[PDB]
DNA sequence: CTAATAAACTAAAAACTATTATTAT
DNA sequence: TAATAATAGTTTTTAGTTTATTGGG
């Protein structure tokens, strides 16, 4: 694929472009999955994640009970994804 | 040390963004 | 319908949420009809492995356990699920202090 | 290398700093809580792993375990928290310079060798790995302790003594309207203009800095071999790095604390627990799909050991430049396990700088990893005025596409256009030209990501401005030409065809 | 014998902060060890009871994730191995709460160290 | 009538200390 | 009879997915 978009100098002056990616380091589109041994397929298998209280003895916490953070300075601040 | 970061010893001093000056 | 002669309780704490609709689900389809843990008919209730009598007490506002209701791990339930018939309790249900 | 670093702020407390001969113009007391405040902030930004300290003397009341009178610490040494920032931001401003004389004493006479013997026990009092030296102290009087010459004696013994223990300090100006008049007292007790004014480097402390600048690592420790048995210590460095915001700290809703991860793969029939051994990789190509196993797969992905084998030499000018697949990397020569190998790597620079010639060198960077042909592309050591290397000495690493990295183009033909419209805009770039330099172009959308991060975390009134570069001032370019560009717009384009579809 | 006054004192040394309180505590378990290492027939029944309260105290107390608590589990640990090395098998009562504990500190919150 | 893809995201491995068993007698 | 040599434990990149985000037909 490419890009089509316009050339911008200043204000006045543009030209449309259609820009396209010369040189990549290409990767497979395809990924090796997970299967059982026995069943040999992905639908026997159910990963999943698991989110609890650990400081209060492993209490189960909601995937939307949930907040992100970040490290500012010597403590880390609650903060929001939206 | 001049041309070194005060606030960052074995560090140089970085001079603010400055953007473009034209001619 | 093996499992029709089941009238057991689930409970989400200690079982995963999939896991937890996963089981409700495929005691549904067999028959196995949910009550709950409180309530009268309970079979078995379905802990997770780790679970402690006192603490399945206060877990669900239980001064008591409710009678017929074996504190089983869902361990037994699925080994019964794979091999499509029922096992016995043993080496499944967690003691209880008088 | 060197480890942890301690900055140590020191402030009298006196009314002249609570003065000023403008009261327009900050006392010194607020100007230097501010850029403290700025510096500390900065700091979080840039090298948090560093360690802190506040520090007060000449109250009326002391906070130190030496118990010395007037001597009161405020922080100690820690790395930077929100919590110091605003707790000391609450005494900036007119109230809060009077509820700091209110709750803290201010004005009394000391001596600057306890508060230098309590401020070396504090640094003393850190264990970890030490790796700088820096004291700051702000006053506006030269002659703070000139009445008794015992005490200046005694005050110039102990700046020896901290200078003997591998103690550094330094002065800042103060501003004086009788002129601060430096080597009074200093120049001789710590390690030029009276200077009525006081700033001297201070302008440099309040302007805003936001880096990470990651401290001196190496990428890999590398064995490179010419045929089969030449060894040789190499170093690999990065001059550039991607730069990323910080990671998202997952935690629990209420109580705000870091919940842990749990991650686990359960059966969906049997519905119990699945184990890592039954996990195995599964790919669908045609009818048939693919049964494996991971381990197995890096071994298919494991070629060869990491190393690099020269693969012969080609000029500078065969390559086209254009050919880059990653950020170039760097090599320094070592002497780690094998010892001469900087002679060789001098001798090949010299003679490759001599001869021009890249030298093509098979990659191994990671054992189990894919190999890979690069080219090692000399470098000199530049220095600047003041002969400070800009350009650092040895190899870079470039990158060379595989023949299928290159993607296929669509045809394009040769078109030509008038010499004519060729020096129009020749004159156009002539109009606009400029030198570029590397430390004017910064991200300002992470800097703005770090700008509500504060704004946040200090609750700061107005979420800070980011200062954008990035953007053309479409305006001055336009005065500039003008008439120009129409003229192109008749010169080339057909009088009636908008540039839009 | 002053193994009364150490766990007092040890019980008391974790209000503040301070974490040289951590280091006053790992220099008294260090006394009370080479105290009770070598009791001859009695020193060993009063620190059963003082394992006992011990034990009891970073159970209930010794449970966040301050390095200077951390520093005494080890050094607890190590020093609780030795003890029931030489005292064999007669710390019987104390069997099903040592191992209460041992599982809540593997629980600890110190699982995330 | 059905896409690379930029960014986000977690994973994985190296680097730098980093004391800690470990033989000799 | 009692030493020193391997030696894990935090950052920190980086690949490895994943996604949710367009117009393609």
């Amino acid at each position: 694929i490419h890009w089509p978009c316009r050339l911008t100098i200043g204000s006045n002056l543009s030209i449309r472009i259609a820009a396209y990616k010369s040189i990549l380091q290409e990767r497979v589109k395809k990924t090796w999955t997970v299967v059982d041994a026995k069943t040999l397929k992905k639908e026997d298998i159910q990963k999943e994640t698991v989110y609890c209280l650990n400081d209060d003895d492993e209490t189960e916490v909601l995937k939307e009970d949930i907040i992100q953070g970040f490290r500012y300075g010597s403590d880390i601040v609650p903060f929001s994804k939206v | 040390c001049p041309g070194e970061s005060l606030i960052n010893p074995g560090f140089k001093s970085k001079k603010p963004a400055g953007g473009v000056d034209f001619d | 319908e093996w499992l029709s002669s089941l009238r057991a309780h689930v409970v989400r704490t200690g079982i995963g949420r999939a896991r937890a609709e996963l089981f409700e689900k495929q005691i549904v389809q067999h028959g196995g009809q949910l009550c709950p843990a409180q309530g009268p008919g309970v079979t078995h209730i379905v802990v997770d492995e780790g679970m402690d009598y006192e603490r399945a007490l206060r877990l669900l506002r239980l001064p008591q356990l409710p009678p017929g209701a074996q504190l089983v791990k869902s361990a037994w339930l699925s080994l019964c699920l794979q091999e499509r018939r029922l096992v016995d309790v043993a080496g499944f249900s967690i003691f209880i202090p008088s | 290398y060197s480890g942890r670093d301690s900055l140590i702020f020191l402030v009298d407390a006196s009314k002249a700093m609570f003065e000023s001969q403008s009261e327009d113009e900050l006392t010194p007391f607020d100007m230097s809580i501010q850029c403290i405040q700025s510096v500390y902030i900065s700091k979080i930004i840039s090298s948090d792993r560093d360690l802190l300290a506040v520090v007060f003397y000449g109250t009326e009341k002391d906070k130190n375990s030496v118990n010395f009178k007037n001597i009161y610490v405020l922080q100690e040494l820690d790395n930077p928290g929100a919590k110091r920032i605003l707790e000391l931001d609450q005494f900036k401003g007119q109230q809060g310079q009077k509820r700091f004389q209110d709750m803290m004493g201010h004005g009394s006479d000391y001596s600057l060798s306890e508060v230098l013997w309590v401020c070396a026990n504090l640094f003393s009092d850190v264990q970890f790995k030490m790796s700088h030296k820096r004291i700051m102290l702000f006053t506006n009087e030269d002659n703070p302790h000139g009445n008794d010459s015992a005490k200046a004696s005694r005050a110039r013994t102990k700046a020896g003594d901290l200078r003997d223990t591998g103690i550094f300090l330094d002065l800042m100006h103060l501003k004086k309207p009788g002129g601060f008049d430096i080597s009074l007292f200093y120049r001789d007790i710590i390690s030029l203009r009276v200077h009525f004014e006081e700033s001297s480097k201070l302008e440099d402390l309040l302007r805003k800095v936001r880096a990470k600048e990651t401290r001196k690592r190496a990428l890999s420790r590398l064995k490179l071999k010419l045929n089969k048995d030449i060894v040789i210590s190499v170093g690999i460095y990065n001059l550039v790095q991607k730069a990323l915001k910080p990671p998202p700290i997952k935690l629990y809703r209420e109580t705000n604390e870091p919940v842990k991860t749990k991650t686990r793969t359960f059966n969906t029939s049997t519905g119990g627990l699945l184990l890592p051994s039954d996990t195995k990789r599964s790919q669908i190509y045609g009818s048939r799909q693919i049964i494996l196993e991971k381990e197995e797969t890096e071994e298919l992905k494991r070629f060869d050991d990491p190393g690099l084998m020269l693969m012969g030499f080609k000029p500078l000018v065969l390559l086209k430049k254009h050919h880059y697949l990653r950020p170039s990397l760097f090599v320094y020569p070592e002497e780690s396990l094998v010892i001469g190998s900087s002679t060789l790597f001098s001798a090949l620079l010299i003679k490759c700088l001599e001869k021009e010639v890249a030298a093509l060198c098979r990659y191994t960077p990671r054992r189990n990893i894919p190999p890979y042909f690069v080219a090692l592309v000399p470098q000199e050591e530049e220095l600047d005025d003041q002969k400070i290397q800009v350009t650092p000495p040895g190899f870079q690493l470039v990158f060379l596409p595989f023949a299928d990295d290159k993607r296929k183009m669509p045809f394009t033909e040769k078109i030509m256009a008038t010499p004519e419209q060729v020096g129009k805009m020749k004159a156009i770039v002539e109009k606009l030209r400029f030198t570029y330099r590397s430390d004017s172009f910064e991200n300002p959308v992470l800097q703005q990501h770090f700008r509500n991060l504060e704004a946040l975390a200090l609750d700061l009134m107005e979420p800070e401005q980011a200062v954008d570069l990035t953007l053309p001032k479409v305006e001055a370019m336009n005065k500039r030409l003008g008439s120009l560009v129409d003229e192109f717009k008749e010169l080339v384009y057909p009088p009636d065809y908008n540039p839009e579809g | 014998c002053s193994l009364l006054r150490l766990q007092e004192t040890l019980s008391a040394a974790d209000r503040c902060g301070a974490a040289l309180a951590g280091h006053q505590l790992i220099r008294g378990l260090g006394q009370e060890c080479v105290l009770s290492s070598s009791p001859a027939v009695l020193a060993l029944q009063t620190s059963l009871v003082f394992s006992r309260d011990f034990g009891l105290l970073v159970f209930v107390r010794k449970s966040l994730n301050s390095i200077e608590f951390r520093e005494c589990r080890e050094e607890i640990l190590k020093f609780l191995c030795i003890f029931l090395e030489k005292m064999g098998q007669k710390i019987a009562p104390y069997s099903v709460e040592i191992k209460n504990t041992c599982t809540s500190v593997y629980t600890k919150d110190r699982a995330a160290k």
